[PDB]
This record gives C-alpha cells, sequence and structure tokens, in this order.
C-alpha cells in the first residue's frame, strides 16, 4: 500500500559518465544505491598468479599485485560463479563457469628498455580481455636478457574482499539546492555591498545583473553546501538575505566506471541485485 | 594415498586452486599457514 | 565489581573520556531531536521509549528529548536526590546546564548510583551509554577548523 | 553456516513488538527498511542495530499497533521496496534508450 | 475530561532573551485568578511575544475516558509530564521545569506521581 | 616503483598516463595545466601524479 514511485531523468551518458537525476525518492534509496554499486556488483579480475622466470628488477610480489588492479572487461561477470561454489572443477584453467586464464611472457632481446604493458596479456576465453581505452599499463620494464613468463587465473569478486574487484571510480549525489533571496532586504545593499557577496562565494552559485545589478542565481546546481555566502550575510548585519537548503528528494546522481562494466549496466545491475537481496529477506511466514 | 614432499591442490574451501605442498598437514606456496584436510580435499 | 571505590581520590576511578564528554556536550546542545534519530539512538538503549515529550506542535509530530534517552539508559529504579538532579524509577527530573558542571553532575549521579544498587548496574549504565554516545556524535560530526584559530586582529592589537 | 537468513523472537513485555534477525546484511538493507517502515501508520518504533560493529548481521525491532502484527509489517515493507525498485528499472532502461 | 482550565497573560521572560540557545522559562499570569506559572516552552518552533495571550488547559488523557494516549485536535500544542510534587505544583515534562502558585482548591483534584498531559493554543 | 595502477582513495586508474604527462610537461605545461589535460579533476588522484618519484630508471641501471 506505501510505496514510493522515484523517476529518472538523463542529462549525460557515455560508457563511462552517467549524470541521472532522480526525484522523488528518499535518500535511503539513494545512498543504498551508492553503497551497492561500489561494494557488490561483481567484476572479474585476477586473483592467482603463479610465475615461473622474473628476472626482473621488481620482485614477484609487486609483479602480482600490480597484475590485478588491471581492469578487466566483465560483462559476464554476474553470470558466472563465485569459484567457492562451482563444484565443476578443482579450481584451475579455465572453467567456462568460474575462472579463465591469462598467460603473458616476454624477454628483452634488444638494447632499448621493453615495457611489458597489459597489451601483453593474452587470454583464452575471448570475453574477459583486458579494458582497452592509449598505450596501456606497464606492468614491469625489463632489460636486456631478462624475462617474465607467468600464467594467471581470474575469478569474480565482489568489492568487498578486495578492491581490485569493484567496480566504480566514484559514485556520489548531491541533495540538489533550493535558494531563495529575500530580494528586498537585498535592495538595500549598496553596489558594493553586493560585489562582496558576489565574490565571497567559493563556487559559483550567485552572480549580478548585467542590468539591475540584482544578485541572480545562475547555476543551483554548484552550491557545495558550505556556508559562505550565508555566513557572510550574517556579519554583513542583514541577516537571512539569502537562504539555503536541500530539497530533500531531488538527488543528482554521477557514476563513474573503471570501465570493466558500461555506466548504464552498472545502475541497471545495481538495482538488480538488490532486489535479490531483500527478496532473501523474507520471513515467509 | 600419497607421500612426503608432493605438490597436491586445494579443491574445495575457502582456499581453492592454490598449490601447496605437504609437509607432513600440507603448506602453501607463499604463505605461512599450515593448513590440515583430508584426502577428499586434495589434488594432483 | 570490587575496586570501583578508589582508596586514593574516594571518587570513582571510572572518570569522564574526551569522547564521551564532547558527544554529550553536543548533544545537550540541541534539546530536542527528530523521530528517526530518536528511534535510532534507542536501539542502543536497553528498553522501549513508550511517552514521548512533544506529542504534537506545528510543523513537528513526536519529538523526544535527550532526557528520556538519559532515561532509558539509567537503571530501572534509583532515587539520587543531589540538590539539582531528582529520579524516580528512571524518570529524570531536571538536568542543569553550565560549562564544566556536567561533568561533576554526572559522576555525583554515578556515585549515587553505585553506593545504592551495586556495582554491576553502573556497569551495565556504561556499557550502554557509551555505544548510545559514540553513534550519537557520528551522525553529527566534529572537527577543527583553520577559522577556529581566529586571530582577530583587533583583538591582536589589544 | 545454514543458520536461516532471517529469525523471529518476540518480545515478552511490550506486545506487538518483535525483533528480527538478519544475518550477512549491514546497513544497506537496513537503512532501507527502517525508512520504509516508518513510512507506515501502524508501525510505533523501528530501528537496526549491529550487534558488534565487526561482525555482519543487523538486528531489527519493530513496535506496531493492534492494527498489524510486527510479521505483517516487516514482510510489506520488503514487498513494497521491491516494487519501488521495478518502477526505478523500468524507467532507467526507458530513459537510456531515448538517450541513444 | 479536562481537569484544568485558564487563560496566561505573559508577564515577563526569565533569560531575557530570544535564541540563547536554551529553553526560555517564561512567566506567565492569571486573568481575575491571581495565580502565577512558569513554564519552559521551546520558542524556535512556537514563537512567544511580550504580553500575549494564549489558552493552557490539563489533561489526564487525550481520548475519552480510560487508557491514556475522540483525539483533542483543537490545541496545536502539546506536552507530556509527570507530577512529581504535589506541594505550589512542581512538574516536568521531560525535563522542561514547569512552577504553578495556584490556589489549593483549585488544584485539590491533583494526584502525587500520576500520568499528566498539557494541551496549549494561541487562542 | 612505477606510477601505481589506480589511485589509492578513488579508485580511478592512472597507471596509463605517466607517460602522458611526463611528456605534456616537457612541453611548456605547468604541471596543473597538464594534469588538466590529462582529465584528472580530483584532487585523490593529482596528488598521485604530482607526487610519484620514478626510481625504475635507475634501478635498472645499477
Ligand atoms: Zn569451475
Ligand atoms: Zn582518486
Amino acid at each position: 500500500t506505501y510505496q514510493r514511485f522515484p523517476t529518472v531523468k538523463i542529462r549525460e551518458l557515455k560508457d563511462d559518465y552517467a549524470k541521472f537525476e532522480l526525484r522523488e525518492t528518499d535518500v535511503s534509496m539513494a545512498n543504498a544505491l551508492r553503497r551497492v554499486m561500489i561494494s557488490e556488483v561483481p567484476t572479474m579480475a585476477i586473483h592467482l598468479v603463479k610465475i615461473e622466470v622474473n628476472s626482473s628488477v621488481l620482485n614477484d610480489e609487486f609483479i602480482a599485485q600490480r597484475l590485478s588492479l588491471i581492469p578487466l572487461t566483465s560483462e559476464r561477470a554476474m553470470s558466472m560463479r563465485f569459484c567457492q561454489d562451482c563444484e565443476d572443477c578443482n579450481g584451475d584453467e579455465h572453467c567456462e563457469f568460474c575462472s579463465v586464464e591469462f598467460p603473458l611472457s616476454a624477454k628483452c632481446v634488444t638494447d632499448q628498455t621493453l615495457d611489458v604493458t597489459s597489451r601483453d596479456l593474452y587470454s583464452a576465453d575471448p570475453t574477459v580481455t583486458p579494458v582497452d581505452f592509449h598505450k596501456g599499463i606497464i606492468i614491469a620494464k625489463l632489460r636486456r636478457g631478462q624475462e617474465l613468463k607467468l600464467k594467471a587465473l581470474a575469478r569474480k569478486g565482489i568489492g568487498k574482499d578486495h578492491a581490485k574487484w569493484s567496480p566504480a571510480a566514484t559514485v556520489t549525489y548531491m541533495y540538489e539546492p533550493d535558494i531563495i533571496i529575500n530580494e528586498e532586504m537585498m535592495n538595500t545593499l549598496t553596489d558594493e555591498e553586493k560585489i562582496d557577496l558576489i565574490e565571497s562565494s567559493p563556487t559559483k552559485v550567485f552572480g549580478i545583473d548585467p542590468v539591475t545589478g540584482q544578485v541572480v542565481v545562475v547555476d543551483p546546481e554548484a552550491y557545495t553546501y558550505d556556508e559562505e555566502v550565508i555566513k557572510k550575510a550574517e556579519a554583513m548585519g542583514k541577516p537571512g538575505l539569502i537562504e539555503i537548503h536541500p530539497k530533500h528528494d531531488s538527488f543528482v546522481f554521477t557514476v563513474e566506471s573503471t570501465g570493466a562494466l558500461k555506466a548504464s549496466q552498472l545502475v541497471l545491475n545495481a538495482i538488480d541485485i538488490l532486489k535479490q537481496k531483500l527478496d532473501a529477506i523474507r520471513l515467509s511466514d | 594415498t600419497y607421500s612426503i614432499g608432493q605438490k597436491l591442490r586445494i579443491r574445495v574451501g575457502p582456499l581453492k586452486g592454490y598449490l601447496c605442498r605437504v609437509i607432513a598437514t600440507v603448506k602453501l606456496d607463499s604463505q605461512h599457514k599450515i593448513f590440515t584436510v583430508k584426502s577428499e580435499h586434495l589434488a594432483e | 565489581e570490587k575496586q570501583l571505590l578508589s582508596s586514593h581520590t574516594g571518587q570513582l576511578i571510572l572518570q569522564m573520556g574526551s569522547d564521551s564528554l564532547l558527544s554529550l556536550r553536543v548533544m545537550l546542545e540541541r534539546v530536542f531531536l527528530d523521530k528517526a534519530t530518536a528511534q535510532q539512538l534507542a536501539m542502543y538503549g536497553s528498553l522501549s521509549l513508550p511517552p514521548p515529550a512533544l506529542r504534537k506542535s506545528s510543523k513537528s509530530g513526536p519529538a523526544w528529548t535527550v532526557f528520556q534517552i538519559l532515561q532509558l539508559a539509567f537503571p530501572e529504579r534509583l532515587s539520587c536526590k543531589g540538590d539539582r538532579f531528582l529520579v524516580d524509577g528512571s524518570d529524570l527530573l531536571k538536568f542543569d546546564f553550565g560549562v564544566d558542571a556536567m561533568g561533576s553532575i554526572i559522576n555525583e549521579i554515578v556515585t549515587s548510583i553505585f553506593l545504592e544498587k551495586g556495582p554491576k548496574e553502573t556497569l551495565g549504565f556504561f556499557d550502554s551509554l557509551q555505544p548510545l554516545l559514540m553513534e550519537s556524535l557520528f551522525a553529527e560530526g566534529f572537527s577543527l577548523s583553520l577559522e577556529d584559530l581566529s586571530m582577530s586582529r583587533a583583538d591582536m592589537d589589544v | 553456516e545454514g543458520t536461516k537468513k532471517v529469525s523471529y523472537d518476540r518480545d515478552t513485555k511490550i506486545i506487538n513488538a518483535a525483533s528480527f534477525t538478519v544475518e550477512r546484511e549491514d546497513h544497506t538493507i537496513g537503512n532501507i527498511v527502517r525508512m520504509q517502515l516508518h513510512r507506515d501508520e501502524n508501525v510505533l518504533f523501528a530501528g537496526y542495530q549491529l550487534p558488534h560493529p565487526l561482525k555482519y548481521k543487523i538486528i531489527v525491532r519493530i513496535h506496531t499497533t493492534s492494527q498489524s502484527s510486527p510479521m505483517q509489517a516487516y514482510n510489506q515493507a520488503i514487498n513494497d521496496l521491491d516494487k519501488e525498485l521495478d518502477y526505478l528499472k523500468n524507467q532507467f532502461e526507458a530513459e537510456v534508450a531515448k538517450f541513444s | 475530561i479536562i481537569l484544568f482550565e485558564d487563560i496566561f497573560v505573559v508577564d515577563q521572560l526569565d533569560p531575557d532573551g530570544k535564541k540563547f540557545d536554551k529553553v526560555t522559562r517564561v512567566q506567565a499570569t492569571s486573568h481575575n485568578l491571581e495565580m502565577f506559572m512558569h513554564l519552559d516552552v521551546n520558542t524556535e518552533v512556537y514563537p512567544l511575544a511580550v504580553g500575549d495571550k494564549f489558552t493552557l488547559a490539563l489533561a489526564p488523557t487525550l481520548n475519552l475516558d480510560g487508557t491514556p494516549d475522540t483525539l483533542a485536535d483543537k490545541y496545536e500544542y502539546i506536552m507530556h509530564g509527570k507530577l512529581y510534587k504535589i506541594s505550589e505544583l512542581y512538574v516536568s515534562f521531560g525535563g522542561l521545569l514547569m512552577l504553578l502558585k495556584g490556589d489549593p482548591a483549585h488544584i485539590s483534584h491533583f494526584e502525587l506521581d500520576q500520568r499528566l498531559f498539557l494541551l496549549m493554543r494561541k487562542l | 616503483m612505477i606510477i601505481p595502477v589506480r589511485c589509492f582513495t578513488c579508485g580511478k586508474v592512472i597507471g596509463n598516463k605517466w607517460d602522458q604527462y611526463l611528456d605534456l610537461l616537457q612541453l611548456d605545461y605547468t604541471e596543473g595545466d597538464a594534469l588538466d589535460a590529462l582529465q584528472l579533476v580530483r584532487y585523490c588522484c593529482r596528488r598521485m601524479l604530482m607526487t610519484h618519484v620514478d626510481l625504475i630508471e635507475k634501478l635498472l641501471n645499477y
């Protein structure tokens, strides 16, 4: 009987960015989306390296770490199976279901040094690849005669176990602002005072009129909720010339992704896993 | 069953696919934990 | 439960903590709370809170106060009578506010609670009051910026 | 483990109040539920607590009027929330399409 | 159901301030009754000027005769407290003190340690 | 040490950019008129580049 009815309205979308504007819901929903995106939407990334000839200057466990953090395309992530489940395997090598292996090999045999980048990781499922963006993520540098040869086993995980496996470079929201200027107290101020009210705003929300020379909010979106314009007013005397307070439905969310999962399908994928969560806590009867 | 010094694999568990070496009671290739597990949980 | 009375100073050795005092001060600064906030703090209490302080108003509905939260944090039955606070069955009557007298007041309160019932009741009261206060502050936040260390050039010349 | 994810324990002293323990959940679930339990007339008190900050378990307490039992409300909320999400999914999907 | 009814006029403000971040202990006097009453009220939500007229009522229960808390909706302001000292009336609404100087005849029906309510309305 | 793969605060992937920092800097770009054109905009991320000591060039030579 009681049920909110949220309503989205996207403003920019790309494969990495997305700025949608939810209206009509409680913050407790948006926070939940944030939180779950940051740390449940699953992704696939490397999780057991096995090295056979390191000759480089960097030790083995600094090659491992570095490898894991590399972002690996994982559209298939939600359909795999956390290894700890899959009982179709001993946990080694490709298992269509749970793991995908990535051999890498390099040895410098010239003079000028060879950057073992990431475009040199080759895989065997042609789905899980490394994400391409213009040259890739140096994993080591090798000088003549030095060699690296490794075989790795990717797996699927949730970013609450390590952040190798987390698909977001910051998701965040801003209670959209509501600004009301008293417009008659603001007639009291002399021109100068105004132009020292304008320019006490850290960002730029406010702005003078060409003509009437009145403060005219000119971008409500950019108001970090500092208290500066307000407190300058108090000091100038006139209190409450400007009062600015959160609207407490409208949010403006901004998701950005590591590239593993497109932005779109990060959000949709969150909503989906939330449902699957909720629908496990029903107490039946 | 097996013998001292063998290289086996942890089939099922939180530590799956890890390779380990059987001190007597297996020991992992690069971590300091000495775990003990039955034969059903170990593979070549 | 036996070394509470100090053989050196005579008062309870379980003195006040920095975070505890800070949270209590920033909580007493705002006498009235919201509905969801009040319910979320009581959760860490011991018993429920049937009666609300502020029933109906112009814009606010059921609004509680920090006094009832301290009451539900207090033991079941107690009678302090320390010339400044009265309690009768987990029902605080008055609570004075000052600059530093709150610490002495709560010290007298805990000493009376210890001498009346026992040490276990005081231990339970502390174990029920500490996480509640830690949670109260956490929502609010406290920090010091560069504005707090203001030179006030006029006062500087003075 | 297999202990039921959700468990119910009636509170003896106060009628129409009970506590539910949900294992393996945290503030993502608790805050969403709490705020919808507070959208209901019948419910009187609602909150969640983590028993210790380091253990993943939440305990949720609901006190309700005579008109509804605690269990009814809890279940109602979840159902309601789910239905909300579906509205959003549908909405989002519509928009992405439009953008393209 | 109402045990007491009286109209009070704002006589004086004890703290002599408006936004001192504390509850104001307003002092009022009765009309044609010669009774002085002190009360702590939240001024940020309920504005009160100097020398204002407002109605005040006492009620043990809001609904009909029976269990406390049909409901009185005429009073926009409400408080919950408990009387603790019959002798001058001394009642605190969960920390907010209230003092009365009424004659004993008009407040003879009050019992010790009872649950009461404070209904207030700005005429 | 070699540029870390991902910023340690927000997890952006910056480990792709070292070279184009340096290059741009070897034109005439104030750091920060460059770190902008590499499009890093939060300051958790403009740290990790402005404050990295390379140390692999050397470790290779010796
Ligand atoms: Zn498998
Ligand atoms: Zn960052």
